[PDB]
């Protein structure tokens, strides 16, 4: 078998531990984001939801790298955390170097190149850990970035990883609209999204955890979406599908 | 065990009689239809190894390349024991 | 026993190097012949593509202004070799203010070979062929991935080395001239080689005592091939 | 059994882990380039990307240099970083030296480094091949991930290599590349041999003498596949 | 069948999750089928013995 | 989605009436009517009646053959296990009915009691079982099948590129038969057994067909099927029995083609295995080597793998000298060519050395399907005569064709 | 040749090729709609209670395998059994679909907590 | 000499539309043989010497005949004969035998009592190898594999060409191929192609699964083989097909697995029969396996197997063929665009498109309609081809 090591080419030429980590992604808490006119969301699922256990981050999933910057995770715990630290750490060295918030894409590419790295030097296991990007910049405005295990990126208005991925990803295929999405169209999206995908019905507030980016009055506001709001945005889609049962 | 009985009675008949077997990896394989007479030839010749007792002139050598393949019920106290 | 540069055999053979030499194998044909003239220098172009520039095709490079070089087998570790000795080269005429020899020049790349294991890597899968003039006269070298280095009067390197040497060996005198080991070299290359030989499947090159320049032969190649 | 490392020759003098390598570029998308008297000009087989997805990061043709630039064949992340370093290197080089870099010398590098991680065990070898294409004189070089550069007048790399290039060598003719419209012309044949949906899966990207690079929008790309099919409608 | 000029297709691969109903469906159409309805096991045609499972088979 | 609906009678009809119905039927009853015909003159002819020993009608023409059948009697073969001699005048003689039984019997009038001694068979009555006619010596059918008897038309000029092992075995096989004298003046004691081994096609029956070929001695080509018997002990009676035949004969040769077959490697682990085989491969060891001198028996085995053969087997005693077939250089195959390319009609200016090399691991079995492919080539493109174009053709459909995945793009990987 | 298994990807792709088997009819769990059929099958000789409304107990169910149904209502049956009763209650069969739903979580947070 | 046994197979009639041509083509055959049902009735109806000698020969053999095995051949009219139980008797040779027929391991007709030679029996072939000879011609032509021309053509080179024309192998100086595998995914139509070539070929064939050829006794295996391969040189002209050779083709290895050395043992008794000492003569061999690379080396090698033909998956020409070929016998509607089941790369094989053709037939069926339309042949495809899971990797490579 050829893949006992990252760095053995399969006689294809095909990176089995590098396939290993994209599909051991699945494992992870389903994550998903979406892109819209002024704004972008990232939404997960707490997934582990046990009683005994204490929400003191608020943020398990979410994770603020920039001013103008934040991120999903969907991998290892330990990894997502090295590589989410990381990333501030290249973050903050280039503010300090350039003094101007780092554009977004060239942050993914720099994580991304780490990552590569694991896959190509001996005696390093690849990072499995595939993680979203939201972000503003004075170049491209509101973007989203995917991330692979492989160091492989790329730009999307609406994508997700973890469980049920390919569900989510069709869904938004099917109900997105290029051009004219706001952020409340988006929210309902991926709020009806993560209903369908999660196999638990209700969509309980407390098991998903939103957080947005908006500009306002140049202060890219990043927010993480409290209790009380997610209870709202619930029950809006609730009454949704109350309204449209009554075709029936 | 017919063969085995008749040439063990054989070497009873000349008094300084010296029996040989070589290859007993063959019939001194461990147990487990051939192996029923394959089993019922060992016996015989394990009797006949049990048989003479007052340090008679019958002595027997047997040789081999295998000691795993062989049946420790051969090697036991009153047959086989020299292990040279 | 084969699977490692530092482990020996029962028999005391390396299993490493030996598959070094079979990667020389399947390279492509390259005779060299020194005579007393100088030395020349052939080898089969083989050609993969008319998109293809012929002049990528470094089978025959220039070391210095008087020694040149034929390899085969992987490009990789010949073209690593070649830079080694021009930079050997030019670094012993800083230092000495000399024209290297070809022998010192063959030493050198054979020491850089040996290294393939040493420090607490694998062999350069490549054979070189080193022809020059040097202040003792026209002199030509071989050197194989062990590192092992040799003179030879005429040697073939690279796949049909068996037959190339056979009839090198029937076809070789000592007071052979430039011309003549010319016309020997080509005549062995068309009879080893598949394809029908022309100007574009060899290349040619040859150094002289007093004409070190002209180390190639750039359309005179049709010159000799027709007067076969 | 002689295939699970880098560094173990075969019985019959073969790396194989080296040869592994390039099944990666074998399973790329196809990158055609080819040099003209004036212009160098190189397409690629866009695949159709996601209706989500945005095809701004998505690029194949990678600008080394304002005089050079690069088209891979491979892995997309191994890519990225052979990109990054040519491009270092190559300023490295304009800041030892005043002269641009040349397209030679550019490939030279790109080969030795992709070479230098062929040579250590514990190092995977870059499973990409690029084709270069600059001014110095129009050159074409293609690399490979065995570590071996070559000049080539046309090729054409990654999933369509022997149907694209058997297009090739009874296309590139004199006279195909004797206008810059011809050239890029015949680009866009060559791709069309192997690309089969027309136009929306084709990125040409063209550099003239002392010029900049120029992606071709898909609205002269059109005109060109439309050019191309009127020129072939002589058949009836 | 013959008039389509089709050929009839032959095997019916049923295949789910545990518990669907596949040897259900198959106790159905044994049930109405008006025809031999031979039942095989997926351990039945294993035995000891070398050539015995094909010729089980045959 | 809208569920399939099911198919009435009435639809059933219609699709198969509201069609081609103007020769369906016709056709149809017509096709069904000739296979049943078919089967009717197969049934009507259907004897093929069986080839049975008939001799011609001037052959025997014999009204004597009643008399031969109800004058004459049957006589069962069994063998006197010993003479009893009571006090030779009622001597009595135990026999062994091969395996009916066991019996004390007295011979019948007709033979003398020196004429029947211990141990041999004789022909007794089905009824009191006494002795009728002493008979020839137990020679087994098969075991006499296993012997050759005709010389295949392979000499020793059709196997080129293995001198030193064709040397190596004329040094075993034929030196030692042909002139004994040039060893035991040097007090030498030639080897008595040799294994053919390597890659498969490189010539190892190629080797012992022409030994076979120019033996001057019994040559016996053992069947590795018929050593291996139903019965336990059979296939080792097998080995004694044809060891047996091998000495009666005068310095006899045996070849074990392919001993891998009963040559395998002796275990227990297995919980039985094969035993029986094992059983025959140890007897085999025993006659080749140990107490009871095999004599004047040289052993010729051939296997393209050695490496599964019993330790004992492989001991150098048994297989004393150890002749390895390799894969040949480029002279030996150049030699391969030129006799594979004999008889062909093809061009003289063939550089065989050029096709040599295109080969480098190649056996003479892949040579020789090169030559064929080249014919092939030739004779596809209807040329009457093979030129090397055609040989090269086939070189690269046999050799480079299957040999691996190295691409010409990754062949470009050396220059 | 009808064929049942599980384990559709484990069986070799040369009797799963077209002309060995010429139709692979999947038996996905069974949808809301099924599992009531499933219900109103498995319940036909079972004496119900007025107020079993079965659709109640089919949401119950978020995706059963189809046996778990039959499970179910033995279960129910078998409460009713124990209490010597013959009907089935509506309660009965809600705590019947839970002991049959019975689900075996990692029960080690460590585990579960591996893959944020 | 005993030549060659010949399957036997009615003139195809073509057109195969059900046409007035169809009927008279039908309906000559039919006339035909009546004529030999005419013929073969009256035949022994008016039959009116050779009596007395089997008045004789029978009654002085008698009934029943035991068959036993011929041991040794004492005098020229006694012989020692092995009955089926091993006893050995020595018993008598009648006058009515051909003594050149006797020889020593022949099976030998007795009389039941006095067990004394009457006869010879010729045949004595084993059942399990007797079944393996074709007596009814497969319906499949070459004229039904679409595309697949250089296979054909190699195939019709190997075991086709000697037979009708070895003028040009003789007069070249090549011996025939005498050995081909038809290796390659399954479905592709190695066995299409072995069913094709025995319908074309005059020459006895002989089919095998690679799997019958295994006896449960220890030495009935390769002695199994050997009768199979000496019937194969009995009719001299003759094809001997193992289908799934992988079976028993599996590559040598050292193991304890009591069978699985019984496995080696046959499948070397094989490769002799193949290519061992003593010559094979003028049976080809023809196999076929999905998996070519878990052969063994000594049994796929040149001299034993000289062609290795590979049957790809089928690319656009060809799949274009296989579809107009397998909808021929189909009525095609006029808005049917075969191309685009062609195009795309769903990588399916000739019997992927068999199953597509009967797939839209049956699509068909369920609208109550006849004549297939593109609607039925593009929801065929979707339903048959779901069969590989994944096989590809994700976006690494652009
Ligand atoms: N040196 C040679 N010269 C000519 N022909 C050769 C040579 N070596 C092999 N051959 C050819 O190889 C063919 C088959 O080889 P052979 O029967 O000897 O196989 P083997 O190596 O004994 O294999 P196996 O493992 O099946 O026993 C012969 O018919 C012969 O024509
Ligand atoms: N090239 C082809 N032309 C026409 N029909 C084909 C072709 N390939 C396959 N088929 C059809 O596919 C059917 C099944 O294929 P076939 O029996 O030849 O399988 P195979 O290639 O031998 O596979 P396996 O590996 O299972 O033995 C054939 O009966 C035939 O109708
Ligand atoms: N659709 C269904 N309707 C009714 N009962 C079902 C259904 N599917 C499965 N069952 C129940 O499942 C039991 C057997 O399931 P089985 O066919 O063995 O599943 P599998 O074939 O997957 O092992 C039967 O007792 C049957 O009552
Ligand atoms: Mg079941
Ligand atoms: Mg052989
Ligand atoms: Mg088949």
């Amino acid at each position: 078998r050829y893949d006992s090591r990252t760095t053995i080419f399969s006689p294809e030429g095909r990176l089995y531990q590098v396939e290993y980590a994209m599909e051991a992604i699945g494992h992870a808490g389903t994550c998903l984001g979406i892109l819209a006119n002024d704004g972008v969301l990232l939404a997960a699922e707490r997934r582990n939801i046990h009683k005994l256990l204490d929400e003191v981050f608020f943020s398990e999933k979410i994770y603020k790298l920039n001013e103008d910057m934040a991120c999903s995770v969907a991998g290892i715990t330990s990894d997502a955390n090295v590589l989410t630290n990381e990333l501030r750490l290249i973050a903050q060295r280039y503010l300090l170097q350039y003094q101007e918030p780092i554009p977004c894409e060239q942050l993914v590419t720099a994580l991304c190149d780490i990552k590569q790295a694991y896959t190509q030097f001996g005696g390093k296991r690849p990072f499995g850990v595939s993680l979203l990007y939201i972000g503003w910049d004075k170049h491209y405005g509101f973007q989203l970035y995917q991330s692979d295990p492989s160091g492989n990126y790329g730009g999307w208005k609406a994508t997700c990883i973890g469980n049920n991925s390919a569900a989510a990803v069709s869904m938004l295929k099917q109900d997105y609209k290029e051009g004219e999405m706001t952020l409340k169209s988006a929210l309902a999206l991926a709020i009806k999204v993560l209903n369908k995908t999660m196999d638990v019905s209700k969509l309980s507030a407390e098991k998903v955890e939103i957080a947005t980016l908006t500009r306002e009055n140049g202060k890219t506001v990043i927010r993480v979406l409290k209790q009380k709001e997610v209870e709202q945005l619930i029950k809006k889609h609730e009454e949704e599908e109350a309204k449209a049962e009554r075709e029936k | 065990a017919k063969l085995v009985r008749d040439a063990f009675a054989l070497a009873k008949e000349k008094a300084p009689s010296i029996i040989f077997i070589d290859e007993l990896d063959a019939i001194g394989t461990k147990r487990f239809a051939g192996d029923r007479e394959v089993q019922r030839t060992m016996l015989e010749l394990l009797n006949q190894l049990d048989g003479f007792q007052p340090n008679t002139q019958v002595k027997v050598i047997a040789a081999t390349n295998r000691v795993d393949i062989l049946d420790p019920a051969l090697l036991r106290s009153g047959r086989l024991d020299r292990k040279i | 026993y084969d699977r490692g540069v530092n482990t020996f055999s029962p028999e005391g053979r390396l299993f490493q190097v030996e598959y070094a030499i079979e990667a020389i194998k399947l390279g492509s044909t390259a005779i060299g012949i020194q005579t007393s003239e100088g030395v020349c220098l052939a080898v089969e172009k083989r050609i993969t593509s008319p998109l293809m520039e012929p002049s990528s095709i470094e089978k025959i490079v220039e070391i210095d202004a008087h020694i040149g070089c034929a390899m085969s087998g992987l490009i990789a570790d010949a073209k690593t070799l070649i830079d080694k000795a021009r930079v050997e080269t030019q670094n012993h005429w800083f230092t000495y203010n000399e024209t290297m020899t070809v022998e010192s020049v063959t030493q050198a790349v054979s020491n850089l070979a040996l290294q393939f294991g040493e420090e607490d890597s694998r062999p350069f899968g490549v054979a070189l062929l080193f022809g020059g003039v040097d202040e003792k006269g026209p002199q030509l070298f071989h050197m194989d991935p062990s590192g092992t280095f040799v003179q030879c009067d005429a040697r073939a390197i690279g796949s049909a080395s068996e037959g190339a040497q056979s009839s090198l060996q029937e076809v070789y005198h000592k007071s052979m001239t430039l011309k003549e080991a010319i016309k020997s070299s080509l005549i062995i290359l068309k009879q080893v080689m598949e394809e029908k030989l022309n100007a574009t499947n060899i290349e040619l090159a040859t150094v002289q005592p007093g004409q070190n320049f002209h180390m190639f032969t750039k359309e005179e190649l049709e010159e000799v091939i027709k007067d076969i | 059994s002689y295939d699970r490392a880098i560094t173990v020759f075969s019985p019959d003098g073969h790396l194989f882990q080296v040869e592994y390598a390039q099944e990666a570029v074998k399973k790329g998308s196809t990158a055609v380039g080819v040099r003209g008297r004036d212009i160098v000009v190189l397409g690629v087989e866009k695949k159709s990307v996601a209706k989500l997805q945005d095809e701004r990061t998505v690029r194949k043709i990678c600008a080394l240099d304002d005089n050079v630039c690069m088209a891979f064949a491979g892995l997309t992340a191994d890519a990225r970083i052979v990109i990054n370093r040519a491009r270092v290197e190559c300023q490295s080089h304009r800041l030892t030296v005043e002269d641009p870099v040349t397209v030679e010398y550019i490939t030279r590098y790109i080969a030795s480094l992709k070479q230098r991680y062929t040579q250590s065990n514990g190092r995977r070898p870059f499973g990409i091949s690029a084709l270069i294409v600059g001014f110095d004189t129009p050159r074409l070089y293609q690399t490979d991930p065995s570590g071996t550069y070559h000049a080539w007048k046309a090729n054409a790399i990654g999933r369509g290599a022997k149907s694209v290039r058997e297009f090739l060598e009874k296309n590139y003719t004199d006279e195909a590349i004797e206008t810059d419209d011809l050239t890029i012309k015949l680009v866009i044949k060559a791709l069309l041999e192997v690309v089969q949906s027309g136009g929306k899966n084709i990125e040409l990207a063209v550099m003239r003498r002392d010029q900049s690079l120029k992606i071709l929008n898909p609205e002269e790309i059109e005109k060109y596949v439309a050019e191309i099919e009127k020129e072939k409608e002589e058949n009836e | 069948f013959e008039a389509l000029g089709i050929a009839q297709p032959k095997g019916v691969l049923l295949y789910g999750p545990p518990g669907t109903g596949k040897t259900l469906l198959a106790r159905a159409v044994a049930h109405h089928t008006d025809c031999t309805f031979i039942r095989v096991s997926g351990s039945e045609l294993v035995q000891k013995f070398i050539g015995e499972g094909a010729r089980m088979v045959r | 989605d809208k569920p399939i609906r099911a198919l009435d009678e009435g639809d059933i009809a219609l699709l198969k009436t509201y069609g081609q119905s103007t020769y369906s039927r016709q056709i149809k009853q017509v096709e069904d009517d000739i296979q049943q015909l078919l089967k009717k003159i197969n049934e009507l002819t259907g004897i093929k009646e069986s080839d049975t020993g008939l001799a011609p009608p001037a052959l025997w023409d014999l009204a004597a053959d009643k008399q031969t059948l109800q004058s004459e009697q049957p006589l069962q073969v069994a063998r006197c296990t010993k003479i009893i001699n009571a006090d030779s005048e009622d001597p009595k003689y135990i026999i062994n009915v091969k395996q009916f039984a066991k019996f004390v019997v007295d011979l019948s009038d007709q033979v003398a009691p020196t004429d029947i001694e211990e141990g041999m068979r004789v022909g007794v009555d089905r009824n009191k079982y006494q002795i009728h006619i002493p008979l020839p010596p137990k020679i087994d059918p098969t075991v006499t099948m296993m012997q050759v008897e005709e010389k295949p038309d392979v000499t020793y000029s059709d196997v080129g590129g293995c001198k030193e092992q064709i040397e190596k075995l004329r040094e075993v096989v034929e030196t030692p038969l042909l002139h004994p004298e040039r060893f035991v003046n040097l007090g030498i004691e030639p080897p008595k057994g040799v294994l053919l081994f390597g890659p498969p096609g490189t010539g190892k029956t190629l080797c012992a067909r022409a030994v076979a070929n120019r033996t001057d001695a019994c040559f016996i080509r053992v069947i590795g099927s018929e050593l291996v018997q139903k019965y336990v002990g059979e296939g080792a009676r097998m080995v004694r029995e044809l060891f047996e035949m091998a000495r009666t004969k005068k310095a006899c040769l045996i070849f074990f083609d392919e001993i891998d077959a009963i040559g395998g490697a002796r275990f227990d682990d297995g919980a039985g295995g094969d035993n029986e085989v094992q059983r025959t491969m140890l007897e085999l060891i025993n006659q080749l080597d140990g107490f009871d001198p095999r004599g004047n028996i040289k052993v010729l085995m051939a296997t393209n793998r050695p490496d599964t053969l019993d330790p004992a087997l492989m001991r150098p005693g048994r297989l004393d000298r150890k002749i390895e077939f390799s894969l040949p250089d480029l002279e030996g195959r150049t030699h391969i060519f030129k006799i594979h390319a004999r008889s062909m009609s093809v061009e003289r200016d063939i550089r065989f050395e050029l096709l040599a090399r295109l080969c480098p691991n190649s056996t003479g079995a892949e040579i020789r399907s090169v030559c064929t492919e080249a014919g092939m080539f030739a004779i596809r493109a209807r040329r009457k005569i093979a030129t090397e174009k055609d040989f090269l053709e086939a070189v690269n459909k046999v050799i480079k064709s299957y040999a691996k995945f190295s691409a010409t793009p990754r062949y470009m990987t050396y220059n | 040749v009808i064929m049942a298994t599980n384990r559709i990807d484990i069986l070799d792709s040369a009797l799963l090729r077209p002309g060995r088997i010429d139709r692979k009819i999947e038996f996905p769990p069974p949808n809301e709609e099924a599992r009531l059929d499933i219900l109103k099958i498995h319940s036909r000789k079972m004496n119900l209670t007025r107020g079993i409304n079965l659709r109640k107990i089919a949401e119950l169910m978020p995706g059963a395998s189809g046996a778990e149904v039959k499970g179910v209502c033995t279960e129910a049956g078998m409460y009713a059994l124990r209490e010597r009763r013959v009907h089935v209650t509506q309660e009965d069969f809600e705590m019947a679909v839970a002991k049959v739903m019975q689900k075996d979580s990692e029960k080690n947070m460590s585990i579960k907590k591996l893959w944020k | 000499t005993k030549g060659p046994d010949a399957a036997s197979k009615l003139p195809l009639v073509t057109p195969h539309t059900q046409c007035r041509l169809k009927l008279l083509k039908l309906e000559r055959i039919k006339d035909y043989l009546l004529m030999e049902e005419e013929f073969i009735r009256n035949q022994e109806q008016m039959k009116p010497k050779q009596e007395e000698e089997r008045s004789k020969v029978d009654d002085l053999r008698g009934t029943p005949m035991s068959v036993g095995t011929l041991e040794e051949i004492i005098d020229d009219n006694h012989a020692i004969v092995s009955t089926s139980v091993g006893s050995e008797h020595y018993v008598s040779i009648l006058s009515f035998v051909d003594k050149d027929l006797l020889e020593p391991g022949c099976s030998v007709l007795l009389n039941h009592k006095v067990h004394a030679v009457i006869g010879v029996l010729m045949d004595d072939t084993d059942p399990l190898v007797t079944v393996m000879k074709v007596e009814k011609a497969p319906q499949e032509t070459y004229a039904d594999i679409g595309g697949l021309d250089n296979q054909i053509q190699e195939i019709k080179e190997s075991v086709e060409l000697p037979l009708t024309h070895p003028e040009y192998y003789e007069e070249m100086g090549i011996k025939p191929p005498k050995g081909v595998i038809l290796y390659g995914p399954p479905g592709t139509g190695k066995t299409l192609l072995a069913k094709a070539v025995a319908n074309q070929t005059s020459a006895t064939f002989l089919r095998v699964v690679g799997s019958e050829l295994i006896q449960k006794y220890l030495g009935d295996g390769p002695k199994l083989v050997r009768e199979l391969f000496r019937v194969a040189e009995e009719h001299a002209p003759s094809i001997v097909f193992i289908d799934e050779i992988d079976a028993i083709g599996t590559k040598r290895y050292d193991s304890n697995s009591g069978g699985e050395r019984e496995i080696q043992r046959t499948m070397l008794e094989l490769l002799n029969q193949l290519d061992g000492f003593d010559s094979r003569g003028d049976v080809k061999v023809i196999m076929a396996t999905n998996r070519i690379e878990t052969l063994d080396p000594a049994l796929i090698r040149p001299g034993r197997i000289d062609r290795k033909i590979e049957f790809p998956l089928p690319d656009e020409k060809t799949k274009k063929r296989i579809f107009q070929i397998h909808t021929s016998r189909m009525t095609l509607a006029d808005d049917v665009t075969l191309d685009d089941l062609i195009m795309a790369k769903d990588d399916l094989s000739g019997a992927d498109i068999k199953a597509i053709c009967t797939e839209a037939g049956l699509m068909a069926l369920r609208e109550r309609r006849m004549k297939v339309t593109n609607e039925d042949f593009k929801k065929s495809k979707e339903n048959v081809l779901y069969k590989k899971q994944e096989g590809t990797p994700e976006g690494l490579y652009l």
